[PDB]
């Protein structure tokens, strides 16, 4: 806005600055160990 | 002096009406970037994102 620099903050993982989808879904943990 | 760091803005390049920038192969700016007329035909790239 006539040069004024206007920045929100947010999570740096969920916004990536990538043009693909961040489809994040299941599962909700890592495979779990044997 | 030692400003705040990273608080500040960097360097994305520049380019021309006549000129090509090798950092984007094209006479704009890159995602994330705004263009600043420093110039008659001068535009620099300026990044916000850390």
């Amino acid at each position: 806005s006539d040069g004024c620099q206007v920045s929100y903050c947010v999570k740096a993982g969920i916004f990536t600055g990538g043009s693909l989808l961040p489809v994040r879904l299941p599962p909700y943990t890592k495979p779990p160990l044997m | 002096g030692q400003v705040p760091d990273n608080s500040g803005l960097l360097f994305g390049g520049v380019f021309t009406d006549k000129t090509i920038n090798p950092m984007t192969n094209a006479q704009s700016c890159p995602a994330g970037y705004i263009p600043l007329n420093l110039f008659e035909s001068l535009k620099v790239c300026v990044s916000l994102d850390y």
